[PDB]
């Protein structure tokens, strides 16, 4: 068990899970807010 | 002596403690990173089985789980195959208008506009064509909805679960012995019989009972849904007399040797199904029949526990001659000690059988409606070209791996290889003269007739209306090939292929299926140029492994390794002396081979078959015929076939095939990305790093794990897989850009 | 890359159509199909299966300087 | 009964089956050298027979009789 | 604290693992993944197991009990898997920021004490009330057990934690049996329960 | 001693000791060399001691009903063969009073609960009579032998308590579930070529042998 942690915790695991949660925000903020060139809030 | 199952009981515990040790094969990497060097040695030796232990039982227990898990990858992937063309494909539109319906398996989502990429390919589909040509053997397998390719799909994920669940348990559970693995005799009658022989029957079984039946039904225009299930051919044998009447009699002339009555069903007519496109189902299911019955019998040379078989070791000690000395004693110690021999001889062979494969599936279309799906055929001719030529070049490494580390004189002798050994100097140059008088004799050919065309001499060039070099004895084959059904062989209907018969065009839906292939001086020289071509790829792979253990220059260069970089600037300089970097330069040569072979493939196909045919019998190449006149020239190929057929790959932007022209820019990128690695050195990027690591330490982050350039050998490692990467790459979306738009 | 910017421009220029250039150079593609392998259309025919004209000597220096530059690797 | 085929394939069959019997083939007590030597092994599989004949030779000939047989049968059928 | 060698099992005739001795209560010696083989995560699964079981029990009667008496003629209780798209005094989300602010504070406060035991026993405004309890996951005092039922001698604490985990495993399996039951059939669970005793050979699973 | 088709192999380990030895083993595969999962000779002796069991259940019950509504008094609706019972829904389904798969499901919690005991048995024998099971834990002890139990439950009557003849109705069970395997993989067969039942292909040779399924060869449901 804490060695399954030790293995989760290597750097190409936590690369693919930080990675993965990173792409899917991109992708739900470019999917709410699509284009978007600028920023329009001002 | 008597062949016997032998496995050990836990001979590892199933723990996690290992998982969190990265390294813990190997001692050295164990200890954990000094520098950044670690972190790529333990992906380099991840694999280096016979370098992280010596006995020979653990290697090949850690070989078989190998095996198993990449079966079970397999068996995902084909499910994942499978699945995706049962939930996102239009296989069913597609099977009602074969000849009109693209083939596409792959939806992407609208998230960033590459819904685009969903392109118009029919029945009522947005999607990606595809061209691993699946809806073809869907459709000669008999399959019909999409509820049996889900049912495959999920037959595919158990066999997958099986197979990890096997490599789990032959490693840490019932783990085999040593003596299991070297029953060779055992071995080889199982796969010759057991697997290869049974699995052609039982191939055959399924062919002559839906395949068959099916596929009828769909050539005669039945509605797919209409269709019978084919099940119902097992149950009432009604359905399959009123297609093939032989059914009706029940196994009875295959046991009374009434065999001439089932000529309805297992014929020898040859040739292509004019609706279709594809050889006759019939004959393809008589075929495996007899390669079943041929492996099913030749399943029994090798002798096992019953007296009766050969001794594969009595048979190599008796073939010794007076040229070869006491020849092939010896290697029966050798192939049941070394694993690398017998991967370099595998590795060999499966390269050049996928080669065959190659050559063979686009002369004798074997699926119905593939010959007509050009960009189906031209990706399966490139893929299975590539892969011949990279498992050859795998071949050549293992066989100098062997070399390097499993040949020992005094303890496995062998009397072929220390003659070899005793006169690779004369075997390596005489391959050096055959390759120089094959570049200038090909190559040469072209720089003449450039250099002819430029000065405005069309007349002296070597062309088929000059000075002509045709290609007689080809020609002569082709012609003999063709006049052999009715003569040489009197149960052929028709010729073996299209491309050796004289007439007899097939054409499927508007657009040629086959006809008779032209041969030119164009042939000629391009021939001689695959022929130069290989000869120089064996050339360097060759004098890598031969010369892997010593040379004149490095007497002692076993004790470097097989993988190092040098020797060192002295003696003028050793670098890239390692049979390691033989491998290296051998995979650009192999490349140079296959580029221009698929090249050839592509324009000959292009010019002198494919293309559109009329009502009436005119057929329109997809180019004018120009092969003749302008693929004998090297500015014929930068102009009539780059230059001209790179267009829509360079004008697919705002269309579905843009990704196309976004992977050949990409591919350029990364091509010219190796040429960095390729044309430097690692001492001038590590007194950079050091700079660098300056001005990290002036800010309090600096890491621990030591920054370090690349090795020499990763340097070399790194280009040659950029290189092979872009280059590849670039040619793929230029084939398939081209092959789907002008198809 | 100072002179494929320089010729382009111009070569756009003194065809009377800037909007091309304008347009296409903003984008790694339309350098590679709307300068090198359009420009290359009447060079790449200097000399071609039906003849030559005075631009085949530059067909073949053309060739010639590939040869060179791929030798070199 | 009912074709020539029977006389044909009880011919193969017995003939093999007879020259595995007794001497004159490669049985599981008589290996095969140059093509023509027949050393004795001792093939270890048991069987009641005094003479030699196993088994495993007993399907070894059936096979190769039906072989022949087939191949007899069926080129006398397409000639003649 | 008491261990016991010869507990019934989850399988019987196998070995339970080292690290489940019997101390806990419901221990049948079910860990054949060694989720909890650590210390460190033993104790929080069981806390994980324990606020589960609750929720799931509480889960388990507002389902079976407002959809049982609603089926007769008794009560107007809608579904409880619509009973979310229903509409209340006030808008669904802000329903949802007030629950959290509460069950927040409630939940902060619960993760204080396990984290660090006996610090969160006493009332930040009236010190004088505090929490009887000395165990996680049973904080006892006036407000979580008043009738006085926690506070006993071992065995028999052990005994009313065994019912409590085995009812809480039991309510987790029905709340999840309902859930699952409602997306295969479109009806209440309660029509479940009758249409398999009007039928049990027939009305199964196997409907479809 | 009787030796069936022995090999120097099979007579090294096949000593006799074992219920029904005839000393057969062409293919050694209960040399005790390589033992690991399954190829542990034991559990090949109870392994063929299990599926000969269930193989006489199953020789007697696949054609009991087919001869019992020949002649006989249960009911034509439940006289079928082996194969159109809903064994097999399309070779032919009869509606009970379950599903079929309900039957399934029911009778794998049945089947679950007896063949995990038993194989608790096989793996620590004499753990099944230790753990709670509202009784019942006495006879579930076992005498030791796997394949032979005995105890209140599945040897009441006690039948050859002496050694020796214990060991004759053992040969006689052995002999006896070779012969019903045999049977059931007969009645497998012969339900794939005939398509009629195992009793009605019986008689089909009986009153007429000059038929020979042999050289018909045709099949048909
Ligand atoms: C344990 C708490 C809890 C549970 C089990 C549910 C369950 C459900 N809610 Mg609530 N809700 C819960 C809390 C809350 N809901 C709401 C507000 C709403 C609304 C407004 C709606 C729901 C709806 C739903 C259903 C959505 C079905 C689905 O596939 O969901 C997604 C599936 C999952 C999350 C998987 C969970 C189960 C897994 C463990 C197995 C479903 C039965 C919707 C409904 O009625 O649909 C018909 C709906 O419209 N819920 C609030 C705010 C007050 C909650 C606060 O705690
Ligand atoms: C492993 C053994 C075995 C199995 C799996 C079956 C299975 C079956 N039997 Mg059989 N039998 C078996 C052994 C035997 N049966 C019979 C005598 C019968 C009869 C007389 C009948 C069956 C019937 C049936 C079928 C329905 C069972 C039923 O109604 O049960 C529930 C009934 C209970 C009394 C409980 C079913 C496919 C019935 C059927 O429809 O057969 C076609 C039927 O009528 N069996 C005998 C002779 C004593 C057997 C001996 O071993
Ligand atoms: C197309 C070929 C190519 C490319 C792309 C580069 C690129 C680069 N060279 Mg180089 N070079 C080349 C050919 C090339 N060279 C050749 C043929 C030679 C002659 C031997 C040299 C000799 C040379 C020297 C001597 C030096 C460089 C240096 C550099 C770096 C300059 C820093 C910079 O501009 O920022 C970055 C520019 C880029 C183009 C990086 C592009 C890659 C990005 C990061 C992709 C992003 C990753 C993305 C997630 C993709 C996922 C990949 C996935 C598989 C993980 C740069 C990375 C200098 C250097 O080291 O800088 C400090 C240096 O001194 N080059
Ligand atoms: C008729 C018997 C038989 C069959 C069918 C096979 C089949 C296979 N063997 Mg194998 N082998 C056999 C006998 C047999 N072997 C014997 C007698 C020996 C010597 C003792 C070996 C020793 C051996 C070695 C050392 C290796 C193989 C490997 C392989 C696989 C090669 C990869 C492939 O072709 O993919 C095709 C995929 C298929 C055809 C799918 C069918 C696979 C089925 C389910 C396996 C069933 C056959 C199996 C032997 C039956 C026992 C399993 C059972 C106890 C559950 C293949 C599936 C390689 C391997 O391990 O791959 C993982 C390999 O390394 N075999
Ligand atoms: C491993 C391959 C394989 C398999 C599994 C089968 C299986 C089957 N075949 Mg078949 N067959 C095969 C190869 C195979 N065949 C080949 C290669 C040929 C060409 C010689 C035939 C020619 C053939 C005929 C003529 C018939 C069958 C029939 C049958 C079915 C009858 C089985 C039975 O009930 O007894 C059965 C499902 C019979 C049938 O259709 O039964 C319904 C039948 O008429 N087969
Ligand atoms: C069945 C085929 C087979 C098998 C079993 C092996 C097995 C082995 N090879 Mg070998 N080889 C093969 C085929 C095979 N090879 C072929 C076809 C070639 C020709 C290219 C080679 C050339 C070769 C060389 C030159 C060497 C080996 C070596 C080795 C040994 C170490 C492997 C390792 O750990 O590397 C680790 C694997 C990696 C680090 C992955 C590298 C990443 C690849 C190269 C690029 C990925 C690109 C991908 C395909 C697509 C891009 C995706 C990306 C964008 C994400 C090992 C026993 C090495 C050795 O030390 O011998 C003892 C050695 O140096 N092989
Ligand atoms: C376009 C670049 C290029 C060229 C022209 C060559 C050419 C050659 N390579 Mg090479 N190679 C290259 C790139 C190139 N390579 C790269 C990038 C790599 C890195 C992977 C390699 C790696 C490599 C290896 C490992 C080997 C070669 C070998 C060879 C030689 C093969 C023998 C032959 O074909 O004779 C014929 C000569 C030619 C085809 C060159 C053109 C000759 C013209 C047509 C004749 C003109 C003559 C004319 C009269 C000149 C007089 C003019 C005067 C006024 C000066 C050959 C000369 C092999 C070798 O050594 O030979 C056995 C070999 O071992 N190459
Ligand atoms: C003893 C009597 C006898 C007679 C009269 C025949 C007569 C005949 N046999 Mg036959 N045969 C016999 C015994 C006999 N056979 C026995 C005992 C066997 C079992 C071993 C066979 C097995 C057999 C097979 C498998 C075949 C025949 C075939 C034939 C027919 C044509 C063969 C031919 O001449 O083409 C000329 C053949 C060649 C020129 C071969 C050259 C091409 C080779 C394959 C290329 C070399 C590649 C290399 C193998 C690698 C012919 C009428 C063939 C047939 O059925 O015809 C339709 C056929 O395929 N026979
Ligand atoms: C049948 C399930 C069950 C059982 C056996 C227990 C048992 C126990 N609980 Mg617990 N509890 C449960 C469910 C259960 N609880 C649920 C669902 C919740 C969430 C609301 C809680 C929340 C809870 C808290 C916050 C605390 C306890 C505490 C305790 C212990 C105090 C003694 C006691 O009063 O026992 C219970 C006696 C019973 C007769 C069982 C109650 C049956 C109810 C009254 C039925 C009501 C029907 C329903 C309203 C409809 C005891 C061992 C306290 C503790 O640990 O003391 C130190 C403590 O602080 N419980
Ligand atoms: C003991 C005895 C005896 C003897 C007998 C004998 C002599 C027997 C034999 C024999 C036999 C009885 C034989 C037969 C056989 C058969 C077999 C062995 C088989 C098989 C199979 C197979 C393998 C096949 C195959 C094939 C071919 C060939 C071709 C292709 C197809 C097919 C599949 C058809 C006496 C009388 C003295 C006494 C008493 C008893
Ligand atoms: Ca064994």
């Amino acid at each position: 068990m804490r060695d399954l942690k030790t293995y989760l915790s290597v750097a190409p695991v936590a690369s693919t899970l930080w990675f993965a949660a990173l792409a899917g925000l991109l992708i739900e903020i470019n999917r709410f807010f699509p284009d978007a060139l600028t920023f329009p809030f001002f | 002596p008597e062949v016997k199952i032998l496995v050990d009981r836990d001979p590892i515990k199933t723990s996690f403690e290992q998982w969190a040790k990265p390294g813990h094969f190997s001692r050295t990497i164990a200890k954990g990173p000094d520098t950044t060097t670690w972190i790529w040695n333990l992906h380099a030796d991840a694999h280096d089985f016979d370098s992280h232990t010596s006995d020979l039982e653990e290697i090949s227990r850690k070989v078989f789980s190998a095996h198993f898990g990449q079966l079970s990858i397999i068996f995902l992937w084909l499910s994942g195959m499978y699945f995706h063309g049962a939930r996102f494909s239009n296989y069913e539109a597609w099977l009602n208008d074969p000849t009109h319906i693209r083939p596409s398996a792959q939806v992407v989502w609208p998230i960033v506009g590459q819904e685009i990429l969903n392109g118009d390919v029919g029945g009522g589909f947005r999607g990606i064509q595809i061209t691993s040509g699946f809806f073809q053997i869907w459709r000669a397998s008999g399959i019909t909805s999409e509820l049996q390719l889900y049912c495959t799909a999920i037959g595919a994920l158990v066999f997958a679960a099986l197979m990890l669940f096997a490599g789990w348990f032959h490693y840490h559970k019932a783990a085999p012995k040593l003596v299991w693995f070297q029953d060779v005799e055992s071995m080889l009658n199982h796969h010759l019989a057991g697997l290869l022989g049974l699995g052609s029957l039982s191939w055959a079984g399924h062919q002559v009972h839906v395949s068959l039946p099916i596929n009828q039904f769909l050539n005669a225009g039945v509605d797919p849904k209409e269709i019978p299930l084919p099940h119902e051919f097992i149950l009432n044998r009604d359905l399959l007399a009123q297609l093939y009447p032989s059914f009706a009699e029940g196994a009875t002339p295959f046991f009374t040797l009434n065999w001439s009555k089932y000529a309805d069903f297992l014929t020898f007519r040859g040739g292509l199904d004019p609706l279709t496109g594809g050889l006759w189902l019939t004959d393809i299911a008589h075929h495996h029949l007899a390669i079943a019955i041929l492996f099913l019998i030749a399943g029994h040379m090798y002798r096992t526990n019953w007296g009766i078989g050969h001794g594969i070791k009595d048979i190599l000690e008796a073939h010794k001659g007076p040229f070869t000395g006491q020849g092939h004693k010896g290697l029966y110690e050798i192939l049941t000690t070394s694993w690398h021999a017998q991967l370099s001889i595998n590795l060999a062979m499966l390269g050049s059988l996928t080669i065959i494969v190659a050559h063979h599936m686009y002369a004798m279309p074997p699926y119905p409606y593939l010959a007509t799906d050009y960009g189906t055929q031209l990706s399966l001719f490139t893929h299975h070209m590539w892969i011949g030529g990279f498992l050859i070049v795998g071949a050549a490494a293992h066989a100098a791996i062997f070399m390097v580390r499993d040949y020992d004189p005094t303890t496995r002798y062998n009397d072929l290889l220390d003659r070899v050994l005793r006169h690779r100097d004369a075997i390596i140059s005489h391959l050096n003269w055959v390759c120089i008088f094959l570049g200038f004799h090909s190559f040469g050919l072209y720089i003449h007739n450039d250099t002819m065309s430029a000065l405005g001499r069309p007349q002296d060039m070597f062309s088929d209306t000059a000075i002509q070099l045709q290609p007689v004895f080809a020609q002569w084959i082709q012609n003999t090939h063709a006049l052999a059904p009715g003569t040489t062989a009197p149960g052929a209907t028709t010729s073996t292929s299209l491309t050796w018969g004289g007439g007899d065009l097939v054409s499927v839906g508007g657009k040629v299926a086959l006809l008779p292939i032209p041969l030119g001086t164009a042939d000629f020289l391009v021939h001689h140029i695959h022929a130069f071509t290989i000869h120089v790829t064996v050339l360097i792979l060759l004098k890598g492994v031969l010369f892997a253990r010593s040379s004149r220059l490095i007497p002692d260069k076993a004790n470097l390794g097989f993988r190092f970089p040098c020797d060192g600037p002295g003696r003028g300089g050793t670098c890239q002396v390692s049979a390691w970097d033989h491998v290296f330069l051998g995979l650009f040569w192999m490349y140079n081979a296959i580029s221009v072979v698929i090249f050839h493939f592509s324009w000959k196909m292009q010019s002198d078959v494919w293309g559109s045919i009329n009502d009436q019998g005119v057929v329109t190449h997809i180019t004018g015929g120009n092969f003749a006149q302008s693929s004998i020239t090297i500015n014929g190929w930068l102009r009539d076939f780059l230059w001209a057929q790179a267009s829509q790959v360079i004008q697919s932007y705002g269309s579905s095939l843009s990704a196309y022209g976004l992977f050949f820019l990409g591919a350029h990128f990364v091509w010219a990305f190796s040429l960095m690695f390729l044309f430097s050195g690692r001492g001038y990027w590590q007194e950079l790093i050091e700079s660098i690591v300056w001005a990290h330490n002036k800010l309090k982050v600096a890491p621990a794990t030591q920054p370090r350039a690349l090795s020499i050998v990763q340097g070399r490692a790194v280009g040659v897989t950029h290189y092979l990467l872009g280059g590849i790459a670039t040619t793929w979306a230029f084939f398939l850009a081209r092959i789907i738009a002008v198809g | 890359w100072v002179t494929f910017y320089w010729h382009w421009k111009h070569i756009t220029l003194w065809q009377g159509n800037v909007s091309q250039f304008n347009e296409s150079s903003t984008y790694l593609m339309g350098w590679l199909r709307d300068y090198l392998w359009l420009n290359s259309s009447q060079l790449i025919n200097g000399y071609n299966p039906f003849g030559m004209n005075s631009l085949s000597v530059w067909a073949w220096m053309f060739l010639f300087g590939h040869l060179v530059w791929a030798t070199g690797f | 009964i009912g074709s020539p085929t029977n006389l044909i394939m009880v011919t193969s069959t017995s003939l093999m089956l007879f020259a595995g019997r007794f001497g004159l083939a490669p049985s599981a007590n008589r290996k095969a050298t140059a093509g023509l030597k027949l050393e004795a092994r001792d093939s270890g599989l048991q069987t009641g027979d005094p003479a030699g004949f196993t088994l495993a030779d007993t399907l070894a000939c059936g096979v190769v009789g039906h072989i022949i047989g087939v191949g007899v049968v069926l080129g006398l059928k397409n000639i003649g | 604290t008491v261990a016991e060698p010869d507990r019934p099992l989850w399988f019987p005739g196998s070995t339970p693992p080292p690290w489940l001795d019997g101390s806990l209560p419901g221990d049948f010696g079910f860990d054949p993944l060694g989720l909890g083989s650590d210390p460190e995560s033993l104790r929080w699964n069981v806390q994980a197991e324990l606020v589960h079981s609750r929720w799931a029990m509480l889960g388990a009667a507002g389902i079976f009990i407002p959809e049982f008496l609603t089926k007769l003629g008794i009560l107007n209780t809608p579904s409880w898997y619509t009973a979310g798209e229903q509409e209340y005094f006030t808008d669904t989300t802000t329903l949802f920021i007030v629950e959290l602010v509460f069950i927040g504070w409630a939940e902060g406060r619960r993760w204080a004490d396990i984290l660090n035991p006996g610090c969160v026993n006493t009332d930040p405004i009236f010190p004088n009330n505090k929490l009887t309890g000395t165990d996680v996951g049973y904080p006892g005092g006036l407000w979580f057990d008043p009738l006085g039922w926690g506070s006993a001698s071992p065995q028999k604490l052990k005994e009313l934690r065994t019912k409590e985990i085995k009812n809480g495993r039991l309510a987790m399996l029905a709340v999840m049996g309902a859930w699952f039951q409602h997306i295969y059939t479109g009806t209440g669970p309660i029509d479940n329960l009758f249409a398999h005793l009007a039928d049990p050979g027939h009305a199964t699973i196997f409907a479809a | 001693r009787p030796l069936w088709f022995a090999s120097k192999q099979s007579l090294s380990y096949l000593d006799g000791s074992l219920p029904g030895d005839y000393g057969f083993d062409p293919l050694g595969l209960s040399d005790p060399e390589g033992t690991g999962g399954f190829i542990e000779p034991r559990w090949l002796a109870y392994g063929e001691v299990i599926n000969g069991r269930f193989a006489m259940l199953g020789a007697v019950g696949a054609i009991a009903p087919e001869y019992l509504g020949k002649v006989g008094l249960i009911p034509q609706e439940t006289a079928l063969a082996w194969f159109q019972t809903g064994v097999i829904p399309p070779a032919g389904t009869y509606n009970y009073w379950a599903d079929n798969y309900t039957l399934f499901v029911l009778e794998m919690a049945l089947m679950g609960f007896a063949e995990h005991r038993r194989f608790q048995d096989w793996a620590k024998p004499g753990s099944m009579g230790k753990q709670y099971f509202l009784g019942l834990e006495k006879g579930f002890g076992g005498s030791g032998n796997p394949a032979y139990p005995g105890g209140p439950f599945f040897n009441p009557l006690g039948f050859g308590k002496d050694e020796k003849s214990l060991k004759e109705l053992k040969l006689k069970e052995v002999k006896n579930g070779r012969l019903a395997m045999l049977a059931i993989l007969g009645y497998f067969i012969q339900g794939l070529v005939t398509g009629v039942g195992p009793y009605q292909n019986l008689l089909d040779h009986v009153a007429d042998p000059v038929n020979n399924n042999v050289l018909t060869s045709l099949k048909f449901h």
